[PDB]
């Protein structure tokens, strides 16, 4: 009765390449998609001087919305569906996001109080204002286009919420509610409140750069926080009998999802890495694979201290001394961190690894750190014969979520 | 699959600080728009000045509903296995009462303008995470912010966690703050006059703010404990409907909940007019008769925990506590076009 | 001086009579990196002075504050 679920579709807005064809050379060859930005020292007085941007004064562009868009459609023309194809009932939405659209609602909010000097004008509040507020935005608007009729969903669990949203959208299939679900995230977070926010926590990079693409530099001894970066991925995940019936190209297998609570504290990780390293385990037993095929790991590798020691020390209590040939990456190197969006692109990046058997490096790989001593395929990557792959995911609230992938 | 039964339920409204409040007041109503805040509720008692000082209202209102929840369930939580509870929330507007004065000092002062807690108090998933490090539960917990339905997923994805056995237990339920000036003076103008494109015209109605949370858990874990078991959650809906024409389709799915039952109350959404002409012909189709009752005047558009707080009442009342009903059946849906349904069953 | 030991005291959640201003921060009041850049957000908002992570990473205790804020 449970169902194997598999990738048929994939579409991608990143900083490093818009468009599946593009997203792959640039990541391949190991060219930074990170920006340099003036706004953010000038005029708010921010420290950090890198951005992922994909293409002062306050605009509301909706790139939330736009980018959910333009992945559903790319992933949706990859994916080869059709509305003969679609069956509405049987078909379901999960697009999950950390901050929504906060952009729109930051420029509201300073709109109807003029530069946010005075008290609110109610008579300013516009009838369009109220969409800004509306956090599935993103899943409701393709549910709209492509008529889902099954489940619409928004996790919104932080920056795990991307493989939270593929974890949903993996149970609907294998339980029997959905044949075709269309799963990822979409985040745009490069607004004065988001970037703030995280400078004020001290969880952006704010060391002194010639090159501020270094500045994102996963599992280094130089690493001192995050480059922030905007962006959407977006899965086609359907049924394996549903896929072969059309005829349909098969990426990877989605083969098990686990996610578990840290319980420590709500941005701090801790060193030695238990609840991950739990969470890997649960992920493998629901997935019914062993840990000795486990040959390749796409890391969540933000490039702050404690998250890249935190995944090191994981990995190392899972797989033990057999850990060391593991090839680790982390996408956020080139792209930085869109925050629940770099789930679903590492996600997208991860499906193109296993089809081109293909492994992408960890660029600006500068001294090497002693607690962090696994092959993290630094600068250079390389073609890897991938059988089984780990996805490893964090975010705020203490949140793991690992989603194990496969080759057909 | 693992039967899912409700052993505890708690929720704060500005009706009233306690379940047993709420349920009394409703049944008393029974026999433009403003933000209702509670009356007599205080956050020192139940959270330390510590961990208060750094969230936003609506993750207070969700920890005192949490516990209240708890309490009533009777369980030893300290026994409890951390790695088989989860929680499941719902929030839409997060936690803007916290960062309002911090989002505009910004664009004045600067960085020295918002502090530090910016990063966690506003966002929805701020709950979970502050109910985890309390309590230490450490299984499988999610938060949704799909609009209006986003508690009503919660509790139905919460008993399907229950049900393919990832958790024994689950915290599942909503919360809501509305009463920060930014939500407060946008609901007040813009949300009276906004029609639903698949539904319809919206019901005069007030908005009110709180928290209503329920205690899933497992049937035999339930019955090892000796619980006192207030209902069973029988049957979970979640569908869409981008149309008129797939809307009525879909009614059929919440008529399927009620199993031909005769014996059964419907609460229905109570937002848009047009509900009762075409959830009526819904069921007049499968050949369903039941009782319609609408909550909603009383209790107001709450959001998130809209449908929750049905949820919690509908459990109190099958608890051996209208006339007599052996299964009450909830019906919510959403601006953009969501149909939600949960059923829950007495013994 | 009192104005700095009554935020220590709020921020910490100690009675402001049992608070030791020679005590430190991070090993007895289990004070974390979040508090910190808290307290010294605060200490800009009072005082009126700059404050930057290399600055306010050295406050050890609450006289370290009070060294700091002097100069
Ligand atoms: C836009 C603001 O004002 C800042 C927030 O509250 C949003 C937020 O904080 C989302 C979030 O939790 C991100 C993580 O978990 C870690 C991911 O990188």
């Amino acid at each position: 009765q449970p169902r194997r679920v598999v990738v048929t579709g994939l579409g991608v807005v990143a900083p490093t390449g818009v468009g599946v064809n593009e997203f792959w050379n640039n990541i391949h060859n190991g060219k930074s998609g990170v920006s340099k930005y003036e706004w953010g020292r000038e005029r708010f007085g921010f420290k950090s001087g890198a951005i992922g941007q994909v293409y002062f004064v306050l605009k509301s562009e909706r790139k939330y919305l736009q980018f959910a868009l333009d992945a559903a459609e790319m992933a949706m023309q990859d994916a080869n569906l059709r509305p003969s194809d679609i069956d509405g009932r049987r078909f379901g939405v999960a697009i999950a996001t950390a901050i929504a659209d906060a952009a729109g609602m930051e420029e509201c909010l300073l709109r109807i109080t003029k530069g946010g000097k005075e008290n609110i004008h109610p008579d300013l509040i516009k009838s369009e204002d109220y969409d800004s507020f509306d956090f599935s935005s993103a899943a409701t608007s393709v549910a709209k286009k492509y008529g889902a009729s099954m489940s619409v969903s928004n996790i919104s669990t932080g920056c795990a919420a991307g493989l939270d949203a593929l974890g949903i959208a993996m149970e609907h299939i294998r339980y029997g509610r959905a044949d075709i679900m269309l799963a990822g995230a979409s985040e745009a977070p490069l607004c004065p409140l988001s970037i703030g926010s995280f400078e004020a926590l001290g969880a952006l990079s704010s060391r002194e750069l010639e090159n501020q693409q270094a500045a994102t530099c996963p599992f280094s001894l130089e690493r001192d926080g995050f480059v922030i970066a905007e962006g959407c991925g977006i899965l086609i995940l359907e049924s394996y009998e549903h896929a072969k019936q059309r005829g349909a190209h098969i990426y990877a297998e989605l083969a098990g999802y686990a996610s578990v609570n840290n319980a420590y504290h709500m941005t701090d990780l801790p060193a030695d890495g238990m609840a991950m390293a739990r969470c890997i385990d649960m992920a493998l037993k629901d997935a019914q694979i062993s840990p000795s095929t486990v040959n390749y790991i796409s890391a969540h590798g933000s490039s702050t201290a404690q998250n890249d020691i935190n995944e090191s020390n994981a990995i190392k209590f899972v797989l033990g001394e057999s850990a060391f040939g593991i090839p680790i990456n982390s996408l956020k190197s080139m792209t930085g961190h869109a925050l629940a969006a770099a789930n679903a692109i590492e996600s997208v990046a991860l499906c193109l690894e296993i089809e081109k058997q293909y492994v992408h490096p960890t660029i600006n790989y500068q001294t090497p750190d002693p607690d962090c001593d696994l092959d993290y395929i630094p600068n250079q990557g390389c073609s890897y014969p991938i059988k089984t792959a780990l996805k490893l995911s964090s975010g705020f609230s203490g949140i793991h979520s690992v989603i194990v992938m496969r080759a057909v | 699959r693992k039967r899912v039964v409700v052993t505890g339920v708690g929720a704060i409204h500005p009706d009233g600080n306690d379940v047993t409040a709420i349920k009394s007041k409703v049944i008393q109503k029974l026999l433009s728009s403003i933000i209702r805040t509670l009356s007599d509720f205080d956050g020192a008692k139940y959270i330390n000045n510590r961990l208060r000082r750094k969230i936003d209202e609506f993750s207070v209102y969700g920890i005192v509903a949490v516990e209240m929840a708890l309490k009533a369930s009777r369980l030893d939580v300290d026994k409890l296995d951390p790695n088989r509870v989860g929680i499941y929330v719902g929030n839409c507007f997060g936690g803007w009462q916290h960062i309002e004065d911090e989002v505009k000092a910004l664009h004045i002062e600067g960085i020295k303008g918002m502090g530090p807690y910016v990063a966690t108090a506003w966002f929805p998933a701020a709950l979970q995470g502050q109910l985890s490090l309390l309590y230490g539960f450490s299984a499988q917990s999610k938060t949704f912010s799909t609009s209006d339905v986003a508690g009503m997923q919660a509790i139905g994805y919460a008993a399907e966690a229950i049900s393919n056995g990832v958790a024994e237990v689950m915290l599942c339920g909503a919360s809501e703050h509305l009463s920060s000036p930014l939500v407060k003076n946008l609901l007040e103008k813009t949300s009276s006059q906004k029609h639903s494109e698949v539904f319809g015209e919206k019901q005069p109605g007030d908005f009110s703010e709180g928290a209503a949370f329920l205690v899933l858990e497992e049937r035999q874990h339930a019955l090892e404990r000796g619980a006192s078991i207030l209902c069973e959650l029988t049957g979970f809906v979640d569908y869409f409907a981008p149309d008129k024409n797939t809307r009525n389709n879909t009614l059929e799915y919440t008529a399927e909940l009620f199993n031909h039952n005769e014996n059964a109350v419907f609460i229905m959404d109570g937002i848009y007019d047009d509900e009762k002409e075409i959830t009526s012909k819904a069921f007049s189709n499968k050949e369903i008769k039941t009782s319609f009752i609408n909550l909603r005047p009383y209790l107001d558009n709450q959001f998130s925990v809209s449908g929750v707080i049905d949820s919690v009442l509908a459990s109190s009342f099958l608890s051996e506590s209208f006339s007599n009903t052996n299964q009450i059946i909830i019906q919510r849906f959403s601006n953009q076009g969501h149909v939600c349904a949960l059923s829950f069953s007495a013994i | 001086e009192v104005k700095i030991k009554t935020i220590l005291s709020l921020f910490l959640n100690i009675n402001i009579d049992d608070f030791n201003m020679d005590a430190n921060l991070a090993d007895a009041y289990d004070m974390d990196s979040t508090e910190l850049a808290d307290l010294a957000k605060e200490i800009e908002k009072e005082f009126g002075i700059s404050v930057t992570k290399s600055q306010f990473s050295h406050w050890e205790t609450g006289r370290a504050v009070l060294d700091f804020v002097s100069s």
